[PDB]
């Protein structure tokens, strides 16, 4: 939902205040600042009325900008959590106030009932009619119409749920645009599918992942040795003759402790979970996301697809004399059985040319072909015409298993689709062939490029096809995988994980669910394709709504940007308080050893103004700051030690230079200004 | 009480080893092998000792090499007192003790360089110091040199004599043996 | 020594301490 | 001055490379198990006779072990000092000592921090210097030792339980290492003009007239054990710049390379045991590269040293008071960071004589965990405690979960080493701070202005960090003093050696996976320049205020 919109920025401004202890104590960081704001609060109070001489607008500045600092940190957390909770509010904004109709016999034309009832039970039906909206998850007992799942998916595209077969699944949250279905209910409300997701959204950080509890752990650590300086160093200085004042002791404190990560870790830990969620991948905490960085080998899966899923529909090519229309209508009719990646963008493919959405199935009275391994088929039969989908050769033996022959017009289409390199498929109809099309390769730089990236970055790629060595050497020299395993059982999957499990790497892998739920036990990240919710995500091996087998590079990218994200501010974190040394301590120092302004480099103009400076620099950087936690890191895929060096020449140097910049002009704008 | 018999076993047989063995061991080869080292260094004649070969003395005398100032306790070279004052360069005494060591000097060496050396106006870490540079020690030649009627070459050479340099130049500095070389200038009046 | 200095102490004490129990118990916060 | 400097500097770690090189393989042998040649049988008899046995143990009992000796050692010498008037070997008829004095110093030689807050020389008797302190200073080291095999056994085993036999290690270490060392360096002690007799005072019949007692007594014994094991505990008031401890160059060169030769001893033996030799440089380069960086910084800076002296009416502006004259202001300023880095109490020069820019470095090395070829072992866990921070920061910072040598790294280990990180600069803080807020605290002072906090910052940096140098203008004799620095090193001993363990224990109990393209290196320019920036870098953000207040203002003034 593009970065900081007014429609939302002020509704979670709203929600900054959270400035009460019982919800700041969880952050040990911030409630050192939180009791740090209040003391000098309250004595900026206490010098104003006259219980103490003092300045009392210096220290009511400070105390200004202190507080101004936990609303940035808090506002930072309301944005990732805002941002997290925006898809879901979404979701509820047509399930809230929704037209439910629940029958009275589980038959058609029977009697309906007109109240939107949220306590439906097991065993409960109801019906839904054209342009609706499902009440939650279920079953459908019989009947035939196309669904939109964009409510899941995040992208509009017409899915057949219809009686009988895997295709007897339909979700709540997504409406159904063409006909009727009567569902039988299936789960208590509680348990479902939207519930679900919006208990990821809202419970957050609920299990701290052992990364954010370790860093947590330096930040203490942090704190505690900054704490134990700034305190201490008021009976160091009382020495001198005169005391540093407590103001100065509390702003050179926040100052120090690293309010920049301290504020900015659960933003990015939430921003991490919504772009985990954003690329629909459902996991129920961050632990497994964070795993998925850890990964020493990546195992594949492509058994009941056509290639890796890399290569999607991009063109339609006419065969001679064939309306593209018509060829389009006839490749989306034919997908529409076919639930996996490819089969589903020749649906994208067909709305984005010429919009079809919308189409009809009893009328029709088709019946629908699944997409099987075996066959390498998805077809469908409406009246009497042989419609069928698949790849070249698969067709080649269905027209020589008919007696309609394979026409010699598209073998030229076929090869300059070759030498593209786009895997072709082709429709046929009975006995003809109405056009062949293209597959090409979404990723921009090239999924050989990001293989080996992966394995510059340390992560071997296993592509596990359970087809032919002919294919299967192919189909990985077009994808390049380091390696390629064919003729799969899922006994020898198992010792494939732990013959890689043993020799000191982590085992990363996809698959079904259900057919490979043994692997997906064993491997320490798994991720289902085509998999049921309900019976799924209890038992874990997160959920993957595209069924994309490459959906694994994605999830182990968005982990290791999280890791990335989270070490870069710490660096950032710890780097700053040099220059917050050389900015606050001849400021401090001003009047208890005159002789200590030889050590301002940067020529601040008073010993206020650089107070004040370093104060108003650490509220400013966790703004300036926030794109990147939301953003994370756009770190670049190299080795372990060029990526470190990178990463320290950008963050720790960066830490080290600009808060003198920033200081310096933070400083001339007071000046200018005249408030100093 | 279930690992006390090793524990007080183990502690038992290296107190012994560590306090009766090693120290009686190093103790029966040092007099075996280096007397004269391993007992003080002592000077002995007449079986009466005039002092240490390392441990230096309180030369205030004409016609004796002064040493570097000591600032012991209830005695300037105290060898039952040592360390030397702990004062720091910002401490306004050392600039006052400096500057009254550098008026007695100059004093005390009227016809030597208006530029006293380091080590005869700055006092060592330890206030037992025997030793002083080649330079330091020729500064006050002529003083030296009018006090017992001797010359300036007899002097240099007998400087030259009891100089001791080590290995390389760089772990450390020549020095003169201070109380040998006072003991050698007795030798000489007769 | 006297009150503001008594009490100065006795916070920090109480804030290191806090910042301790909560290193000790990382998980929980 | 400069060529010379470099020259020393280049010689000094030349010949000490080249002389624990072997001591290295030695010490790698000893954490391996396997018994050292010629030792066997004779050892197997002694541990037979002894009741040590095969007692493999694990984390809590080698603690256990280590803390149950400790404290054994320090009941016997706190009496042995409370009683030393009922004990032989007294020519003097010293009285006994006070009960704060005897309690700082055998808390000082238990806790080999070695501080000597008295003059020894006017304090103990020959069989309470020979007989508790010296069995101190041999116990302490062979503990810190044990302690950090115990580490390299925990980082090179796969999935047990158990790290040796304490009592085995402790015995083989005293018997195999500490023993004969310090016999060949007493021997040339004694070659050299220190002292190993057992006489009373000689009177001495000064040529002017005057009266000398010089303290004749077992120097050469209790010597280099103490510069060996990185005690410090001087014989005499002086620590190592009277005579009778150094007397020859030659005798201070084989000093610092004795105090030098178990750290880069111990590194050489971590690089042999776990197989991989650049694990070991690694550290060596950074204890090597800050090492260097501090000797030039304090070369140059005691160089032009008082700038008072030529207004004074000086040739020279060399900062030669407070230095002995038998060594060079260079081979001072050497020996100041040898042993100010290395956990050593002992000094040849009077550090609070000291220029404030030569003086700050020193205390900086001391604050920072005195990681710097620190300890017997002691240092070298501290700079383990830094690698596990560094590998962690450096795992986040390339987007993976952080592992040294293949062993991940968790929670639980993350928090003993945050917790043995914060132990010693809490100490050194509130310690400080406890001082500068007392009359009894603030009256032990000798120099004004800024340097005053320096020496209590000295002082409780010493205490806490366990290195016993002082700024010896410090009249740290009263009782809060004793009691103060007592519990400083007290906790900076024992509330660093338990997490460490405790690490231990942790990581016993993990296999090591293989080190792949996407493993870090953990040696290399990139992983040395990154620890030593974050030993540096934490060093810096816990002790700049302290130092400003300090050392920058009395340079600054
Ligand atoms: C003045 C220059 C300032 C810097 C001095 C640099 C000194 C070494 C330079 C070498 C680095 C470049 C080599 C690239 C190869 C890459 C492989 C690698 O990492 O190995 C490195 C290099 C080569 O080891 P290797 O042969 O690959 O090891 C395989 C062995 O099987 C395993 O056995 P091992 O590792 O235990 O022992 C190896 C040994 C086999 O054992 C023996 O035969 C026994 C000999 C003992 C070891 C040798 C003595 C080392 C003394 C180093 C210090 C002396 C001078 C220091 C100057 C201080 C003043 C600035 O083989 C050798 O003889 C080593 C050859 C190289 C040492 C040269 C001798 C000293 C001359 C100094 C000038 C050289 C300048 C070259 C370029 C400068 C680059 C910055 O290792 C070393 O550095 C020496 C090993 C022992 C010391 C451990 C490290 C301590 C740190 C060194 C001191 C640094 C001073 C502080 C820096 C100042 C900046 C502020
Ligand atoms: C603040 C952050 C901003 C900057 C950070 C990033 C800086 C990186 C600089 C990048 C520029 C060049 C890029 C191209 C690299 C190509 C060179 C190469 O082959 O790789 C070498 C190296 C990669 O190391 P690696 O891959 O881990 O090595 C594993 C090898 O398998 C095993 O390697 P090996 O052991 O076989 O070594 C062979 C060879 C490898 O190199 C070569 O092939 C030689 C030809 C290329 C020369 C480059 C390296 C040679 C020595 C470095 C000189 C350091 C001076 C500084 C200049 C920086 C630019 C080089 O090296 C030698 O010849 C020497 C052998 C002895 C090994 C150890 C020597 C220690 C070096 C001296 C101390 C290091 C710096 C101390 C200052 C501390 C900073 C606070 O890349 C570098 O150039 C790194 C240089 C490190 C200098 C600065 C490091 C600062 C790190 C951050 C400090 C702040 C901490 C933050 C904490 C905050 C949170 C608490
Ligand atoms: O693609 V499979 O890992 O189910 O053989
Ligand atoms: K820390
Ligand atoms: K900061
Ligand atoms: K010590
Ligand atoms: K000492
Ligand atoms: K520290
Ligand atoms: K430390
Ligand atoms: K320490
Ligand atoms: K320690
Ligand atoms: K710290």
């Amino acid at each position: 939902a593009l970065f900081e919109p007014t429609l939302v920025v002020q509704a979670l401004k709203e929600a900054v205040k959270k400035l009460n202890p019982q919800a700041q104590w969880r952050n040990p960081v911030m409630f050192i600042v939180w009791i740090g704001s209040l003391l000098t609060t309250c004595i900026s109070i206490a010098m104003a009325s006259g219980a103490m001489p003092g300045n009392a607008l210096f220290s009511a500045a400070i105390s200004g900008w202190l507080w101004i600092t936990v609303l940035f940190a808090n506002f930072a957390e309301a944005l990732a959590e805002g941002r997290s909770k925006a898809q879901a509010n979404s979701l509820k904004g047509v399930k809230k106030t929704a037209f439910a109709r629940k029958l009275r016999e589980p038959k058609y034309g029977a009697a309906a009932d007109k109240v939107p009832a949220d306590q439906l039970r097991k065993g409960d039906i109801v019906l839904v009619e054209a342009g609706d909206i499902i009440p939650c998850d279920g079953e459908v007992i019989e009947g035939g119409a196309s669904v939109d799942e964009s409510a899941i998916t995040g992208e509009s595209a017409p899915v057949i749920r219809e009686s009988g077969g895997d295709f007897a699944s339909v979700t709540g949250g997504t409406r159904i645009l063409s006909d009727w279905l009567v569902i039988e209910c299936s789960v208590n409300p509680g348990e479902t599918f939207l519930d679900r997701m919006i208990a990821m959204v809202e419970g957050a950080q609920r299990r701290k992942t052992p990364n954010e509890i370790a860093l947590t752990i330096l930040l203490i650590a942090l704190t505690i040795v900054f704490l134990l300086a700034t305190a201490t160093l008021w009976p160091f200085s009382a020495w001198g003759g005169n005391a540093v004042s407590v103001t100065v002791l509390v702003a050179l404190l926040v100052c120090l402790i690293p309010t920049t990560i301290g504020g900015l870790l659960s933003a990015i830990g939430v921003a991490g979970m919504s772009r985990m969620l954003g690329a629909n991948v459902i996991a129920t905490s961050g632990r497994a996301v964070e795993a998925a960085g850890d990964v020493d080998v990546l195992l594949l899966d492509k058994t009941g697809t056509i290639t890796l899923g890399n290569r999607q529909a991009s063109e339609f090519i006419p065969a001679q004399g064939v309306d593209e229309k018509t060829l389009a209508d006839a490749a989306q009719l034919a997908s529409l059985a076919d639930e996996t990646p490819e089969g589903r963008s020749i649906v994208i493919l067909a709305k984005q040319r010429f919009n079809l959405r919308e189409r009809d199935v009893q009328s029709l009275h088709a019946t629908f072909v699944p997409f099987t391994a075996q066959s390498r088929m998805s077809g469908i039969n409406i009246d009497n015409r042989m419609i069928r989908k698949g790849s070249v050769d698969a067709i080649r033996r269905h027209v020589e298993a008919n007696g309609g022959h394979f026409p010699t017009d598209v073998d030229q289409k076929v090869d300059q689709v070759a030498r593209q390199g786009a895997t072709p498929l082709v429709v046929v109809e009975g006995s003809r062939v109405l056009g062949v099309i293209a597959l090409k390769d979404i990723v921009k730089g090239g999924i050989k490029e990001r293989f080996a990236q992966l394995r510059k970055m340390g992560i071997k790629t296993v592509m596990i096809t359970g087809d032919n060595r002919l294919t299967a050497a192919a189909i990985a020299a077009e994808a390049g995988v380091d390696d390629f395993l064919a003729e799969a059982t899922p006994e020898a999957k198992l010792a494939l994980i732990r013959q890689y499990q043993a020799e000191g790497r982590l085992v990363a892998m996809t698959g079904d669910g259900t057919n490979d739920a043994p692997a997906l036990a064993q491997a320490d990240v798994a991720v289902a394709m085509n998999s049921g919710t309900q019976a799924a995500k209890e038992a874990g091996n997160m959920v993957d709504l595209d069924s994309n087998p490459t959906k694994l590079i994605e999830v182990v990218h968005i982990g290791k940007q999280m890791l990335m994200t989270r070490g870069s501010l710490t660096t950032f974190s710890i780097a700053n308080d040099v220059a917050k040394y050389f900015a606050i301590i001849p400021a401090a120092f001003a009047a208890t050893y005159p002789q200590l302004n030889a050590l301002n480099i940067m020529c601040l103009h008073s010993p206020d103004s650089a107070i004040l400076s370093a104060v108003i620099f650490n509220a400013l950087i966790i703004v300036f700051l926030i794109p990147l936690a939301l953003k994370g890191v756009s770190y670049k895929p190299l080795t372990a030690s060029a990526m470190l060096r990178r990463n320290l020449w950008i963050y720790g140097l960066g830490g080290l230079l600009v808060p003198f910049i920033g200081i310096k002009v933070i400083d001339l704008l007071l000046t200018v200004c005249g408030l100093v | 009480m279930s690992g006390l018999r090793p524990a007080l076993s183990t502690f038992i047989f290296l107190l012994l080893i560590t306090g009766g063995v090693y120290p009686l061991l190093t103790t029966v080869l040092g007099q075996w092998w280096f007397p004269w080292q391993a007992n003080g260094s002592l000077i002995r004649e007449g079986d009466t000792v005039r002092g240490s070969a390392l441990i230096g003395q309180n030369f205030t005398g004409n016609g004796y090499f002064h040493g570097r100032p000591s600032a012991t306790a209830e005695m300037p070279y105290n060898p039952q007192a040592s360390g030397g004052s702990n004062l720091a360069v910002s401490n306004p005494e050392l600039d006052k003790l400096i500057a009254a060591r550098v008026a007695a000097l100059r004093a005390a060496n009227p016809d030597a360089s208006a530029s006293v050396p380091v080590e005869l106006v700055t006092a060592s870490a330890s206030g037992l110091d025997n030793n002083i540079t080649p330079q330091a020690a020729a500064w006050q030649i002529p003083r030296v040199a009018k006090a017992r009627n001797l010359s300036v070459e007899q002097l240099t050479q007998l400087i030259a004599k009891y100089s001791q340099q080590p290995l390389v130049k760089y772990i450390g500095q020549p020095v003169v043996n201070i109380v040998e070389l006072n003991l050698a200038l007795d030798k000489l009046d007769e | 020594m006297s009150a503001g200095v008594i009490t100065g102490v006795l916070l920090v004490f109480l804030l290191l301490g806090y910042l301790v129990y909560a290193l000790i118990n990382a998980e929980a916060f | 001055m400069a060529a010379q400097g470099f020259l020393l500097i280049a010689t000094f770690l030349l010949v000490l490379m080249v002389l624990a090189r072997p001591l290295g393989s030695g010490l790698a042998r000893l954490i391996n198990d396997i018994p050292l040649p010629g030792t066997t049988g004779v050892e197997r008899v002694l541990f037979r006779a002894l009741g040590v046995s095969d007692r493999e143990m694990n984390w809590k009992q080698y603690l256990c072990a280590i803390l149950g000796l400790n404290m054994l050692g320090l009941a016997v010498l706190f009496f042995m000092l409370l009683g030393q008037h009922y004990l032989p070997l007294n020519p003097q008829q010293l009285p006994g000592l006070s009960w704060d004095l005897a309690l700082n110093t055998a808390v000082s030689f238990v806790t080999n921090t070695n501080w000597q807050s008295y003059s020894g020389e006017t304090t103990l008797s020959y069989f309470s210097q020979m007989a508790g302190l010296t069995v101190q200073n041999f116990l302490s080291a062979a503990s810190g030792i044990a302690v950090i095999f115990a580490l390299i056994r925990a980082f090179t085993r796969q999935s047990m339980s158990t790290l040796g036999n304490a009592w085995v290690d402790l015995l083989r270490i005293t018997l195999w290492v500490l023993v004969p060392v310090a016999l060949l360096i007493a021997l040339f002690f004694i070659q050299q003009g220190a002292l190993q007799n057992f006489l009373p005072y000689q009177a001495v019949n000064t040529v002017e007239g005057a009266q000398q007692l010089l303290p004749m007594g077992p120097v050469a014994s209790q010597e280099a054990i103490k510069m060996l094991g990185t005690n410090g505990g001087g014989f005499f008031n002086a620590n190592s710049s009277h005579p009778f401890e150094n007397p020859t160059a030659l005798t201070n060169f084989v000093q610092m390379l004795a105090i030098f030769l178990i750290p880069t001893a111990l590194c050489f033996a971590f690089g042999e045991v776990m197989g991989d030799r650049r694990q070991g440089r690694m550290l060596l380069w950074a204890m090597s590269v800050i090492f260097v960086i501090c000797v030039g910084v304090v070369m140059w800076a005691e160089v032009q040293g008082n700038p008072h002296l030529l207004a004074l009416g000086t040739d020279s502006s060399i900062n030669m008071e407070g230095k002995e004259s038998r060594f060079g202001v260079l081979v001072s300023s050497l020996f100041a960071v040898v042993t100010t880095a290395a956990s050593c109490g002992a000094v040849i020069a009077m550090h609070d004589s000291f220029t404030a820019l030569g003086g700050m470095v020193p205390m900086w090395l001391m604050q920072i965990g005195e990681v710097v070829f620190g300890g017997v072992g002691s240092g070298l866990y501290g700079m383990m405690l830094f690698v596990l921070l560094a590998v962690f920061i450096a795992g986040l910072m390339i987007g993976r979960t952080p592992e040294y040598l293949g062993k991940k790294i968790d929670v639980r280990e993350m928090k003993l080493t945050a917790l043995a990180i914060l132990v010693t600069p809490t100490l050194v803080l509130m310690g400080a701070a406890l001082a500068m807020m007392t009359d009894a605290g603030r009256s032990a002072m000798l120099n004004p202005g800024p340097h005053g906090f320096s020496e209590v910052l000295y002082a409780v940096s010493s205490a806490a960090n366990n290195n016993g140098s002082a700024f010896a203008g410090l009249s740290a004799n009263s009782p809060f003093w004793n009691c103060l620095l007592a519990f400083c090193m007290f906790v900076g001993r024992f509330g660093v050696i338990i997490p460490v363990m405790a690490i231990a224990g942790s990581l016993v109990s993990k296999k090591s996976q293989a080190a792949s393209s996407g493993t870090l290196p953990t040696h290399g320019p990139l992983f040395v320049g990154l620890l030593i920036g974050t030993v540096l870098l934490v060093g810096a953000l816990t002790f700049i205020p302290a130092l400003a207040l300090g050392p920058v203002a009395e340079y600054l003034s």
